[PDB]
């Protein structure tokens, strides 16, 4: 992504910033969530195995 | 070739922000004399009227 001189951020389609300036540095970096996901357990039942 | 304001879609990205913290009501606008103020040409002293 390009930003203009006058842009800092970056937006999605929430309030959390999808992307970012460096203060140090003019270079723009994008941000993603750390991962998350459901852990499904699978089982063919405690009577039959552990 | 288009003597007024043109049909069509520009945005103006900002400049500059002053901190000038005055107060603001009328404004006016400066000009450039190319002719001379002592002496007025008959015509073509300006730019083309
Ligand atoms: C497991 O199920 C079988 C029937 O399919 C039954 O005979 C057995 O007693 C069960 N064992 C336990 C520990 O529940
Ligand atoms: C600015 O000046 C006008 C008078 O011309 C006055 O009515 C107004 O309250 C002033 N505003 C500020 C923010 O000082």
């Amino acid at each position: 992504k390009k930003f203009l001189p006058f842009q800092q951020f970056g937006r999605d389609i929430a309030d959390t910033t999808d992307a970012v300036r460096d203060p140090q540095t003019l270079e723009i970096l994008d941000i993603t969530p750390c991962s998350f996901g459901g852990v499904s357990v699978i089982t063919p039942g405690t009577n039959t195995s552990n | 070739l288009v003597r007024d304001l043109p049909q069509g879609f520009s945005a103006l990205e900002p400049l500059v922000d002053l901190p000038i913290g005055i107060n603001i009501t009328r404004f006016q606008t400066l000009l450039a004399l190319h002719r001379s103020y002592l002496t007025p040409g008959d015509s073509s002293s300006g730019w083309t009227a």
